[PDB]
Parts: C-alpha cells; sequence; structure tokens
C-alpha cells in the first residue's frame, strides 16, 4: 500500500510538469521572442534614462531646501499672492467682451 | 498553482500593452487593436455572421 | 493485488512523460527564449518604468 | 483548463491573428496595415473627402 500510493503521487507530478512545459512551447516562438528582445530594449532604455533624470533633479532641490522653514513660508506666501493676481486679471477680462 | 500562472500568462500575453506611446503608421498598438475590433466587428455584423 | 497491477500501469506512464518534458525542454532552448523575455518578466520591467515616470515627475 | 483555451484559438482564425497583432506592430508596418486595411477595405466605406 506505502508503494502504490507512493507511485501514484510521482505519476500525478510528472503530468503536471509535462503540460506546463508544452504551454510555453506555444506561447515563446522565435519570432515572438524576437519583439520581447525589442521591447526589452526600448524598455530598458526607458528606465536608464529616466534614473538619470531623477537623479539630477533630486541634487537640485536638495540646494534650495537647505534655505529652512521660513524661506518656504516666504514662498508659499509668494506663490499665493502670484495665483490671486492671476485670478483678478483673468476676471477683468472676462468683463469687458460682454459690453453690448 | 505555479502552472495555472503559466497558463493565465499563455492566454493573456500581457507583453503587448507595456510601449503605449509607441506610434507606427501614425497610430499607437492600441489604436491598431482598436481598430481591428471594429472592423472585426463590422466584418462580423455584415456578414450576418452573428457571432 | 488491484493496487498492485494499477502501479505496474502508473511506472509505464511516468516513463512516458519523462519523455515527453526533455522533447520540450530542448524546443524551448532552441527558440533563444531567456527568462528576461517572458511576459511576466517585461511586465514587471514596464511597472518598473512607470514607477520610476512618476517619481522624476 | 487548458483543453477549452487551446480548443478555443484552433475554431477562432481572427482571434489568432489578433494575438500576432503586436508581433506586426514591431516588426513589420507595412503588414500591419495590409493586414487591417484589408479587413477594412473588405468593409467597403465610401470615405468623402
Amino acid at each position: 500500500n506505502a508503494e502504490y500510493l507512493e507511485a501514484k503521487s510521482n505519476a500525478l507530478f510528472l503530468k503536471l510538469r509535462m503540460e506546463e512545459l508544452q504551454v510555453l512551447t506555444d506561447c515563446y516562438t522565435p519570432e515572438k521572442v524576437l519583439v520581447h528582445r525589442q521591447i526589452r530594449d526600448t524598455l530598458e532604455a526607458g528606465v536608464k534614462k529616466e534614473k538619470q533624470e531623477l537623479s539630477t533633479s533630486r541634487q537640485i532641490l536638495s540646494s534650495y531646501e537647505f534655505l529652512g522653514p521660513e524661506f518656504e513660508g516666504l514662498v508659499q506666501e509668494y506663490t499665493r499672492l502670484k495665483d490671486k493676481i492671476k485670478d483678478n486679471r483673468w476676471m477683468l477680462q472676462e468683463l469687458s467682451k460682454s459690453l453690448p | 498553482k505555479e502552472v495555472q500562472a503559466t497558463v493565465m500568462d499563455w492566454w493573456e500575453q500581457p507583453v503587448q500593452l507595456c510601449l503605449p506611446s509607441e506610434e507606427r503608421g501614425g497610430l499607437t498598438l492600441r489604436q491598431w487593436r482598436e481598430r481591428w475590433t471594429v472592423a472585426v466587428t463590422a466584418l462580423q455584423r455584415a456578414t450576418g455572421s452573428r457571432s | 493485488e488491484i493496487r498492485s497491477q494499477n502501479m505496474k500501469k502508473l511506472k509505464d506512464k511516468s516513463e512516458e512523460y519523462k519523455y515527453k518534458i526533455h522533447a520540450a525542454k530542448d524546443q524551448l532552448s532552441s527558440a533563444g527564449m531567456e527568462e528576461p523575455l517572458t511576459h511576466r518578466s517585461l511586465v514587471s520591467l514596464s511597472e518598473t518604468l512607470t514607477e520610476l515616470k512618476a517619481q522624476s515627475m | 483548463d487548458l483543453q477549452l483555451k487551446r480548443k478555443m484559438l484552433e475554431s477562432n482564425k481572427l482571434q489568432q491573428i489578433e494575438k500576432q497583432l503586436y508581433v506586426y506592430f514591431f516588426q513589420n508596418e507595412e503588414q500591419l496595415k495590409s493586414i487591417v486595411g484589408k479587413l477594412e477595405a473588405q468593409t467597403g466605406g465610401g470615405s468623402s473627402a
């Protein structure tokens, strides 16, 4: 009984493995493999370019962050004021077009 | 479970959506697939052939 | 006694499977298929590029 | 599950070609235009300029 159960378990495992390998042979034909290679090369070139840009930008931001919280408050205020001026100008332009 | 995952990859072929901005003949792959799907659907409507 | 007979059939089938698995491994190698060229590996690589553009913006 | 999906690919030739479309996209643009154009011409549409 012990021998029989062992033989049954081994046969089921080998069937499963055979069927897996047959599916992989159907999926990756030489033509497709070539395409997958082209796609890799484009993706790899993109990953490399973006990793370099991220590294340069992170280096510049680190120089401003060194001028303290007070500067950041000033920058926030400046930015708020520029945004309000831009909104008011935008409102004046829209009232002139309506003089029928 | 691993074998089931492999069967799934074979059926969906996910590698086709990996480069969206690539244009060939002035259109993206998606656009081409869409064109294909519209054409296949029009052919199936003409050819009474109710799928 | 029935199980002993069935065990003989199972051993023959196991030998048949081992033979088909070798033949399939040989066909995949001739097609130049490497691991990084798989759907799963290439998707994984595209997902890494999107993540990096988001970090750069 | 494998027997059902293999059968599905052997019966439907149009689905097989769909699955090959991305291959044509990266290797042969002319073929892609041709394969998609043949399928569109067959569908009569009178384009006005």
